[PDB]
RNA sequence: GGGAGACUGGAAUUCCUGGUGUAGCGGUGGAAUGCGCAGAUAUCAGGAGGAACACCGGUGGCGAAGGCGGGUCUCUGGGCAGUAACUGACGCUGAGGAGCGAAAGCGUGGGGAGCGAACAGGAUUAGAUACCCUGGUAGUCCACGCCGUAAACGGUGGGUACUAGGUGUGGGUUUGGGAUCCGUGCCGUAGCUAACGCAUUAAGUACCCCGCCUGGGGAGUACGGCCGCAAGG
């Protein structure tokens, strides 16, 4: 058992992965879009993130974790459906935070693709 | 460009009578060891060109100062650089 | 200030900078 | 003033968001030199860390 | 030379002022909290210089700065 | 944020060591090459190292231009305003000449995270020596030299005087308002222009000095000469 945990959900462009986890930061489970069926395009879909949360709000409830502190990394769609379906499985959410890493003009990124 | 005190110094030493200040004898004064305080300063930094601009405008404003004094009169000419060096 | 003026001049440098690789010996 | 400095950490938490970013000229109003003042002491502060650089 | 030195770790000086207590803001060389010490010299450029290395070497105070 | 030198800070990226975990990750218009089942991505710790400095921040500042933003202290160049004391036209331009001059590139020696020409593999396609993708050396960086070119542009040489006003914004000075000198923008009358437009910061009315032009191509090429280690100018 964790009785009360942390939730971290990065969703990139192409992918959702959402794991769910301890104040201290040791996983019990995870779940990506990926892992539910999908392969190529699906993975990076707003429903994709939607039916992973799911399988990864179960598996908490495996070991029996029963409130969860959330943690949104990246850009990409299905913010909402990662935060309302660990909601309509069970375990209502405890508190929702940005946690996308902002540099502080850091390294210099990659060149402008152009399509 | 120099401390308060200091200019006073090369001022009053070099100065045509008393609070003369902008004759061209006394002015070049002020100049000469204005110069001499940033060969000093480009021995030890080397690569401040910003700064060596003005060392170069410094030199090139005496210049016209020493043109212009040798024209008027030659004796105060030739006292200005014995007691100078230049 | 069209560009057909400096199209004209470019082909006059790519077609000699070519010939600076190839005689180069 | 008013006087402004990296000490009063009272007026630099009226000119910080809570996010801890430094608000606009075009938000609060002010001069050019105090903008330059503001910022100056704001970022002093945060190498003394009084103030933290985001929540 | 009218320059301020704060210092923080748990020649003529015209004050001293420990403040003694504050939180901080982030966490500095792990710790937390610490002294708060102004010290508000009135002493001339070149000495500063290597008082500094005197001072950041001791351990005792944990970051300097200088006005 | 004009310059140079030293000390120094946190975010973020990559990689190494341990903590938790299971089988996916990544990438795209859609995919595959690739990395992973010898435990990857995800997540929490600490750690070494490099490069850049989010908001403040822009029709804003400073510099001759090129250009210049983390913070503090050294050592520094220029500019503006003000009363007036002083020198007494010492000004202005400037052929040749000399000095600064983004990026790229070059020589010797360090450094190396992320990017990344050339190169390899995947996809696309009639073909793909490309666009898109994974990996990636020179390079980018640092110190001493080197060339001396850019849509190096306001495509408008430098100096000086005069000729409605309307408005914004930066630095002053003066008597919450009016004056006044410097900057920097946007509309606009007379005037000018082939027209577009400029318009007190002129492309207006004038005067001094330099640069350069005389149909489009051949050509900023040949040849000679100078500079350069070379590419080349
Ligand atoms: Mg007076
Ligand atoms: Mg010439
Ligand atoms: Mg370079
Ligand atoms: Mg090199
Ligand atoms: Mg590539
Ligand atoms: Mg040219
Ligand atoms: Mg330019
Ligand atoms: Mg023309
Ligand atoms: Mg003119
Ligand atoms: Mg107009
Ligand atoms: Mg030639
Ligand atoms: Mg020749």
């Amino acid at each position: 058992n964790v009785p009360h945990g942390a939730a971290h959900i990065k969703s990139t462009f192409n992918n959702t992965i959402v794991s769910i986890t301890d104040p201290q930061g040791n996983v019990i489970a995870w779940a990506s879009s990926g892992h539910v069926g999908f392969k190529g395009s699906r993975k990076s879909t707003p429903f994709a993130a939607q039916l992973a949360a799911e399988n990864a709000a179960r598996k908490a409830q495996e070991h029996g974790v029963k409130k969860v502190d959330v943690f949104v990394k990246g850009p990409g769609s299905g913010r909402e459906t990662a935060i309302r379906s660990l909601q309509a499985a069970g375990l209502e959410v405890g508190t929702i935070s940005d946690v996308t890493p902002q540099p502080h003009n850091g390294c210099r990124p990659p060149k402008r693709r152009r399509v | 460009a120099l401390t308060a005190e200091q200019k006073k110094e090369i001022l009053g030493q070099y100065g045509l009578h008393d609070t003369d200040t902008g004759s061209p004898e006394a002015q070049v004064a002020l100049l000469t060891k204005r110069i001499q305080d940033l060969t000093e300063h480009l021995k030890v930094h080397k690569h401040d060109h910003h700064s060596r601009r003005g060392l170069l405008l410094l030199v090139g404003r005496r210049r016209r100062l020493l043109k212009y004094v040798a024209q008027v009169d030659v004796a105060r000419y030739r006292s200005l650089i014995e007691r100078l060096g230049l | 200030g069209s560009v057909i003026k400096k199209r004209r001049k470019r082909m006059s440098k790519k077609k000699h900078r070519k010939l600076l690789r190839r005689t180069r010996v | 003033g008013q006087t402004i400095d990296y000490k009063d950490t009272a007026l630099l938490r009226t000119y910080i968001s809570e996010r801890g970013k430094i608000r606009a000229r075009r938000v609060t109003g002010n001069c050019v030199q105090h903008q330059r003042d503001i910022a100056v002491a704001v970022k002093n502060a945060r190498e003394v860390a009084l103030l933290p650089f985001g929540s | 030379m009218v320059i301020l030195d704060p210092t923080l770790d748990e020649g003529t000086v015209d004050k001293v002022d420990i403040w003694g207590r504050r939180r901080l803001a982030y966490e500095i060389a792990k710790h937390a909290e610490g002294i708060y010490a102004v010290i508000d010299v009135k002493a001339e450029p070149a000495t500063v210089s290597e008082l500094d290395r005197q001072l950041n070497l001791n351990e005792s105070v944990l970051r300097t700065k200088v006005l």
